[PDB]
């Protein structure tokens, strides 16, 4: 979902 | 003027350049568009492509001063790569965006930053329908590439793209062009995520 | 602002750049793929162009700090010219590879760093059969230029590739999409290779 | 050779360039054109293409010298990227302008400059009745990227495009080429906006 | 109007 | 661990930037080509693109050192800019080549270097009986472009050429590629001059 | 054995760089072409596509050294950018020309410099008649940009184009090629201008 | 004429 | 095979 | 000839 998106993949990096 | 080549001199030439916002030190851009042509339309890949100007505004306390220390100067014009500019990106590009004009900035004493380049966008949409009277209905979403809203807020003064440049002979008739700011969240991650949808519905002339 | 400057000057300033790893200092990079498009393809050649993001992600020793030390940051956005990146090419490709994106990666306090660049790419591809119903099948492999599987490790987290920004008005449906990384060894030689295979089967809508 | 150099390093190395005009410091940019060939027509996009040379001059007070300090040098050739030049931008240009000749300008004592640089540009035009006898004409608007009629006043000599040196063996003939200045106020606005519009008409060979 | 044109968009940035 | 980021310092920062071969220092090239595909034939023009992958090889005594000095480091990958790199040309192309790959090399403490760019070749061909049986031969001469057989002498690796990673699927089927050294005398002057003549022969698929 | 080294060092490092010739210090420049393809004839544009070796020869005071104080050392290679070059423009393209060669020059201790890229040239053509067997001409003026006959000299060592590497599988077959300085006078103006005027006929093949 | 040559309006810039 | 996969042919000049 | 190929030209350069 997030990580889809560039800018919030990046913002939640370990997440991601 | 002797005064404002001192000024100039005076911030682009102390130790640091802008390290970008962060979310202690957030950031408010200012988008708008104003559409010139859609110069190609491609059925057999599915690109359009346009030709517009993109204003960009913002503001930094690190570009600050006082007039009166520097002879009554309010503002300067600069290249643009003498400044830190916002990462805002075509979400849906199929090439690198041309540049088709000088990319320069008027700064402002109270640290405010604008900015209007032209460009030529490749991006992704299925003109099917484009000879038809309904027309076709093309959107790019434009974005920081790394910046969320909690960082970067993306903003518009108006959600109308200005069309009164739009080239009159023109192959193609624009119907509608919006620019309209877009706000989302994650179930995973509270922080705001902001784009600005541009949306242009068109027929051939 | 505040002590952001700082941290990016310590790191950055003092000490030269990573040389890139060695056998003694291995690197594990993980890739993965978000297809947006299949832009073209063409049968008197036999290309196809792709626009997709790719995620890399590493990690260095090197790029550590303490938050205490420098106000609680717990990271920070730079651009990607400012840190060595790994030389993971496209084995297969007929042109440069065209960047679609800002370079900018985010850089954490335990080292890592993350960097997606949006591009777009054209593969050798022999795209006949694209229109019947099971359509045709298309490979790209991507590894270092210069780095065995001694010296960088290459991985991803899932085999599929993310389709859910996939153009839903593209000229091409996608039937599959996998990312499959692949070690082998030559007769001649101890270390191995290894490569990340980008498998799309599709069709024309 | 000899007093060349010290001229040259005496006016460019005491640092720094000139920072442009202001409404203090207004400037006049004459204008002019030599139209060498239309190239291309594109009756599918609206794009033609023109290659053109464009005589610039304009004269700065930072430039002046005594020729009597200076071996009796009244005037010198340099590089365009020694000097400060105007942002006369084409308005409606479709694609990057392309120069074709080198980049280098004379500088006269008094501090009068005259640049001319030979460029391919493809521009907004409907082709549309280039096969009659009659033709067809384009027009495209010259002007500052940021400067207002306050900060650069914008001028030519002759309302006539030069053509004496247009190819006689173009698939295009030309009808008439025409240089005209013209000034606007906008409603919100006090300060003036110049441009020159180059207005070509023109049929099949 | 006045914002389709460079020089005056960037003379009235607020405005436009 | 970090020894490498002194060596590369001591390297790349001492007078010697190699200045080139000379006729009292010559120099040997070694060159091999992979073939990769033949992407494109032109038969209203004559051309042909290829892609392959360049194998170049040689040898600097100012490159040499002891790893016992250096943490027995026997070599290291650096940019192909940090060090001089031979002029070797297609002497037959008719487009700017394109580089596809990342441009590093490996430099061993014997001071050899060896570096393998990917390119984008067109060069003049004519393509005239490639839908036959037996296809057309084409033929590209390699050669330094300022240096003679005295100054750099060419050289081949492996006797054949590889063509193990052929595209399997390519438009033209490859039937035979040899690349060989060869010397020539004109009646003028006394010194060799050498290329490596890659010819290839194909044939529609 | 490296006193080139030594010898590039204050020959380009010590206070001169050449500012370019003057009516007092006028330059005499050589110049020879070798045609190698004509690539492309576009009868929609009239536009035609030249492969050619562009030789170009001059002398500078400011380049001579004493070979005894400089190890017998006679002559070296450098690139192009660390010397001054003339401004030899070809009068009538339409597209930015190609380099297709490295831009490597020779300097003689003499003070003379000899340079020749291979480059690939747009221009202004009518190729109506290529099909007959007559075939069809086409010139193309080459000459300064910036300086007058008293500036820089241009002169030819020969009517005739080399010929004698033109392609053998041409599409095109030249019937004739000729290189001719010409010189226009002015009536306003005591100072001659010169071009060397290339006229190719050819037919198709 | 003089001034529809580059290099000679370089040459004659007042009088071009 | 090695040589016609640069990473590897780098790795091996001797061999290739 | 010599003079039609450029490392020959560059090292003959009065003959060519």
């Amino acid at each position: 979902g997030c990580c889809s998106l560039p800018p919030c993949a990046l913002n939640n990096p370990k997440y991601c | 003027q002797a005064n404002l080549m001192r000024l100039k001199s005076d911030l682009f030439n102390r130790s640091p350049m802008y390290p970008g916002p962060t979310k202690d030190d957030p950031l408010t851009v200012t988008l708008g568009f104003t559409l010139q042509d859609i110069v190609k339309v491609d059925s057999s890949t599915n690109e359009v492509d346009l030709v517009y100007y993109e204003q960009q505004r913002w503001k930094l306390n690190s570009l600050m001063w006082d007039p009166n220390e520097y002879g009554n100067i309010t503002d300067f014009r600069t290249s643009a790569a003498d400044i830190w500019t916002p990462d805002i990106t075509a979400y849906s590009s199929t090439r690198p965006v041309q540049v088709l004009s000088p990319q320069i900035a008027v700064v402002t004493h109270d640290g405010s930053v604008m900015f209007i380049p032209a460009q030529r966008l490749s991006f992704m949409c299925d003109p099917t329908g484009v000879d038809s009277e309904e027309g076709v209905t093309c959107a790019v979403k434009f974005g920081s590439w790394v910046y969320s809203g909690f960082e970067i807020d993306l903003k518009t003064d108006t959600d109308q793209v200005d069309l009164s440049s739009y080239y009159a002979s023109s192959k193609y008739e624009i119907l509608s062009a919006t620019q309209t700011r877009q706000v989302q969240h994650y179930s995973c991650c509270p922080e705001p995520y902001i784009d600005v949808n541009l949306v242009v519905k068109f027929r051939e002339r």
